[PDB]
């Protein structure tokens, strides 16, 4: 809170936290795509897809 | 040279050469694999091997005679060769094999041994000869459900169900005087051949062969025969091209000479003035390629064939080759057009002025059967020398720019991408 209740320090710091965290999400998305590239996506049959691939 | 045609009921063509030490005499028919149906596919290939069987060839070798034959899509041929002072015996042998007595050849023992010999040729062809069987599959998907799709040797499934009656039916309908040309090449005079035929009153059969319902139609398509046990990838690719008796016949032939043929292991073939070779040689994308322009009675094909061991860079080879084809519509230099004029004349001179009278008999008969006469080589050179840069761009913008394609492949072709990634490379559109 920055004090003894939800007050002016609370609202000024919540806005500055709020601008930052969207840019941390954008870096977790890059790490998320990197982990998908090494094995690729699955398919609704649940078997291997290396026999039939299209770009 | 100079040709001479006549018609005394029988069409006789001749091309004398006083420098030759041999003479060839034969008959060429105007029917081939494109005049068959899927049930009797291969019946023309059996007539070839019945003519070249051992008991027939033994009768020829006792008089000093050699036999040959050739089966193609639009015609068939049966040639006899001899010394120059023995051409009268050549005609008698041909008399007792087609005009008379082609029943001694179709005996039971001679037909079973011949059949077994042909089933073994077509089996070894489909398992060992990869460049030629991929080009056969190209004709089979590009012209599917039309007469121009059938293979010239036949298939193993249609050959097994052929009996003697299928051979006799095909002869009554196609081996006709209306569909035949008698040819002569080498050291043989034109008047000595016709007087020898008049002294015998020959007549094969009268005429009116069948009608042939459907025309040839090009369809954009692909066929893939994947085999991961083989060590290369063999690919062929083409568009629709020019038939014979087309005005753009020699312009299509000249545009194929611009890109030409390649062998990576010959040192002088790496130095040709072809801009495509600056892209291929950096990473060695292929072992060889060759560009073709094929022409038939009803349609044609224009494209290239390749073989490679770089099975991970196939998409870069197909891409770079199709970007050079685009330049024929946009940006093609006057230097590239003058190089291709000179080499095309050398290519046509070797084909038509070889030493073999047997090759000249096949070219003469096919041409006279399909346009009535034969064009001289001096007249063909003048047409080639009158082709401009504007003529190539007009031909390419009609036949190449944003047009459908036919594809065939075999071997390690996992890296060959889908149809539409390749279809899209036929138009630049960065333009
Ligand atoms: C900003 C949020 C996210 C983005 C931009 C994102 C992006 C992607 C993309 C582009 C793919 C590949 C295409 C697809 O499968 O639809 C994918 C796959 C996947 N995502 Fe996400 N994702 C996000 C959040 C999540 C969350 C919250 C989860 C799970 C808690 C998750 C789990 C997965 C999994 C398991 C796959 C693989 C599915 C498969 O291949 O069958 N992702 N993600
Ligand atoms: C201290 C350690 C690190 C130092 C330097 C590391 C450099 C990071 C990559 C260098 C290596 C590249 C070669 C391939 C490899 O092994 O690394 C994979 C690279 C990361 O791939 P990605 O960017 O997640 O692709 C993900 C793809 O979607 C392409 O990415 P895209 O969505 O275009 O991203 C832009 C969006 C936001 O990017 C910003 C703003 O940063």
């Amino acid at each position: 809170w920055g004090g003894f209740s939800v007050s002016n320090p609370t609202i000024q710091r919540f806005f500055a936290l709020h601008y930052l965290v969207p840019f941390i999400i954008a870096a977790m998305v890059i790490m998320h795509l990197m982990a998908l590239h090494i094995h690729g996506s699955s398919n609704p049959l649940g078997i291997t897809g290396n026999l039939d691939r299209i770009p | 040279a100079e040709v001479t045609q006549l018609s005394n009921g029988i069409v006789v063509a001749t091309e004398h050469n006083p420098s030759a030490h041999t003479a060839s005499v034969g008959v060429v028919f105007g029917s081939g694999a494109a005049n068959e149906n899927p049930y009797n596919n291969g019946v023309s290939n059996l007539w070839k091997n019945i003519f070249l069987s051992k008991e027939n060839s033994a009768v020829a070798a006792k008089e000093g005679l050699a036999l040959s034959s050739n089966i193609s899509r639009d015609f068939q041929s049966y040639i006899v060769s001899s010394l120059p002072g023995s051409t009268d015996k050549s005609l008698d042998f041909l008399n007792q094999s087609f005009i008379q007595q082609k029943a001694n050849l179709l005996s039971s023992s001679n037909f079973e041994a011949t059949k077994k010999s042909v089933l073994k040729q077509v089996q070894d062809f489909e398992e060992n000869d990869h460049p030629n069987r991929v080009l056969e599959h190209l004709h089979s998907t590009a012209f599917q459900n039309t007469p121009l799709s059938l293979p010239t040797r036949g298939t193993l499934e249609s050959l097994e169900n052929l009996v003697v009656a299928d051979l006799e039916s095909f002869a009554n309908n196609h081996f006709l005087n209306s569909n035949a040309v008698v040819v002569g090449t080498g050291n043989i005079k034109h008047e000595d051949l016709v007087n020898s035929i008049e002294s015998k009153n020959l007549s094969l059969q009268t005429g009116t062969k069948p009608v042939l319902k459907k025309k040839a139609a090009f369809l954009g398509s692909e066929v893939r025969l994947r085999d991961d046990t083989l060590p290369k990838a063999w690919i062929s690719l083409a568009v629709e091209g020019e038939p014979v008796n087309s005005p753009n016949y020699f312009v299509a032939k000249l545009a194929a000479q611009i890109f030409g043929s390649y062998n990576a292991f010959e040192p002088a073939s790496r130095l040709q003035g072809i801009k495509l070779l600056d892209n291929i040689q950096e990473y060695q994308l292929c072992d060889n390629f060759n560009h073709f322009s094929l022409s038939y009675k009803d349609s044609g094909l224009w494209g290239f064939s390749t073989a490679t061991r770089n099975v991970t860079m196939i998409d870069d080879l197909i891409h770079f080759t199709l970007k050079q084809w685009n330049r024929l519509t946009i940006s093609v230099t006057d230097t590239e057009v003058e190089r291709a004029k000179s080499l095309l004349k050398l290519q046509l001179g070797q084909l038509y002025e070889s030493g073999n009278p047997v090759n000249d008999a096949n070219l003469l008969g096919a041409e006279v059967l399909i346009k009535g006469s034969k064009l001289s080589l001096g007249e063909a050179f003048k047409k080639i020398d009158a082709i401009t840069v504007k003529d190539v761009k007009a031909w390419a913008g009609k036949r190449l720019w944003d047009q459908d394609i036919a594809i065939a492949g075999t071997g390690q072709i996992e890296g060959l991408l889908d149809y539409m990634r390749i279809r899209s490379d036929m138009s630049m559109m960065r333009w």
